[PDB]
RNA sequence: ACCCACUCGGCACCUUACGAGAAAUCAAAGUCUUUGGGUUCUGGGGGGAGUAUGGUCGCAAGGCUGAAACUUAAAGGAAUUGACGGAAGGGCACCACCAGGAGUGGAGCCUGCGGCUUAAUUUGACUCAACACGGGGAAACUCACCAGGUCCAGACACAAUAAGGAUUGACAGAUUGAGAGCUCUUUCUUGAUUUUGUGGGUGGUGGUGCAUGGCCGUUCUUAGUUGGUGGAGUGAUUUGUCUGCUUAAUUGCGAUAACGAACGAGACCUUAACCUACUAAAUAGUGGUGCUAGCAUUUGCUGGUUAUCCACUUCUUAGAGGGACUAUCGGUUUCAAGCCGAUGGAAGUUUGAGGCAAUAACAGGUCUGUGAUGCCCUUAGACGUUCUGGGCCGCACGCGCGCUACACUGACGGAGCCAGCGAGUCUAACCUUGGCCGAGAGGUCUUGGUAAUCUUGUGAAACUCCGUCGUGCUGGGGAUAGAGCAUUGUAAUUAUUGCUCUUCAACGAGGAAUUCCUAGUAAGCGCAAGUCAUCAGCUUGCGUUGAUUACGUCCCUGCCCUUUGUACACACC
């Protein structure tokens, strides 16, 4: 499917003092810009990178 | 492919004829025009055309065809 | 005799590579531009040619020594990637077997192909990948063919004709299939729009799919393509991309000079499955109430009432969501990927079925889809176009897709009675209920519906039930054929289709061979849609009834993959 959402085909016909010949011209637009549509490809899978923890430390409490 | 036939003899065309025609028109000696040929009487050729002559026949032409008075 | 250590001189292997090489490789083929241990021999592009001539040797066959003229841009070596094999080892697959099923192959007809026939019987396509294919079910049309008849719709330029008329048309007649003024008889007309000629154009289902585009089919029911850093090689290149295992999969796991990716597979999209959970609805339906019929009657049971109200959303519909991730447990295997089994579950075979789908190839098919197109041919007695009639259907025969059957798990006749995919009329006559008329086909009088609203619950067929027949070419079977009625259409003869009576063929399960298929699948059954004025024995889909046999393998076949050879690379045509 991602074929109807990003590639776009066109074929065109030119013709010469020798014949003719076809132009096949294929366009793949940015998944990521998308605006309305899927923003990525079915593939895509992004992991968000976590933190650095400074755990430890015994309790305590705090009051407001 | 083959090519030619024919049992011979060619249609020919339509000549048309030539004529310096329109000598239909009598006039006397100075000036009198009596016309030759009389004409027809259809609205769309107003009295202008005339008719052929031929037996049984006073034909009208510019009447592409049409209407066949006849005396 | 054997064991162990050492040493000479041997026939060899092993691993290395400081070093050498063009490389394959090499302890010499090393110590060689940092170029010198001693020495013998041979070679100087290929072919001509070890040929000619002389000399010498031999019994001979022949041995040694050994030219040139001329010709030629290459010949040749080692390696790499590809392509191919009538060479080896692996896999995969019902367009392969197995185990089975239903058959085809025999019959009648239907239908395409060949052949023949023919004025013509238009043509492309000939193993899988041609032959119910060109959406190719041709009465005209279509139409490309054959017998014949018109028309120019020959833009444009120059030139020639000529306003004393360049040119157009035509009544009747003759003529023609024809109410074609095609042609001629005759003679009105028209007005510079045409005619003739040259160049130049155009149309053409004319040729070339071996000139092309595009499109399609095939390889492929396939799993392959690539690049970054790193390792090897002067290099083209190689490793990654691999022995094994595992998947439908270059799908993974694992081994590991490779590591981490990208196209392709997967993801994704579409449909059938689940949702008493959300949003709802007289174009969907349910429950209650009115209103009303029948039977019971004791309350009840079974219907009617396109809005009489009220309520609802289980069924129907389509929007957003949820849901499966082979889950949980346990077998089995390098306890890895996975695979097997039980349980649960709408569903656990990529959930079932499809849509898409990389790189590369074929002189596969299509100039008969295109106002897509190069070139060639034709262009007025046309290969343009249109009109009439015929033909693609012609029949000693060969072949392929089929349809109907040989009956008793059957034919017939009553009767029971159930689906899902569809589609339908504007500048028009499409889907058609209903009422009458007819044995029938059909006619006729109205009607709803541009549609979840009407056709239509598409009351389809196999099928279920009670009869009749009783194994006999029978009442199985319905070919061939005569006669009569209707419908489509301008037209039905060579008989479009439908109807009724009669005629009552072959076929008694089918040789050698051969196609398709693993679950709501096979096969049996009928629809709807395409085509369509009329015509399905075709196809695309659809639901109805619903089995048997595997859950395996490499024997036949077909194809992939490594190994190996190669003098191929326009690549075994
Ligand atoms: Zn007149």
């Amino acid at each position: 499917q991602p074929v109807n959402d990003f590639i776009d085909t066109a074929t065109r016909h030119v013709l010469m003092r020798q014949g003719v010949l076809g132009i096949k011209v294929k366009i793949m637009r940015d998944p990521a810009k998308s605006r309305t549509g899927p923003k990525a490809l079915p593939d895509a899978v992004t992991i968000i990178e976590p933190k650095e923890e400074e755990p430890i430390l015994a309790p305590s409490v705090k009051d407001y | 492919k083959k090519v030619y036939t024919t049992p011979k003899k060619i249609k020919h065309k339509h000549k048309k004829v030539k004529l310096a025609v329109l000598s239909y028109y009598k006039v006397d000696a100075e000036g009198k025009v009596t016309k030759l040929r009389r004409e027809c009487s259809n609205p769309t050729c107003g009295a202008g055309v005339f008719l052929a002559n031929h037996k049984d026949r006073l034909y009208c032409g510019k009447c592409h065809s049409v209407y066949k008075v006849n005396a």
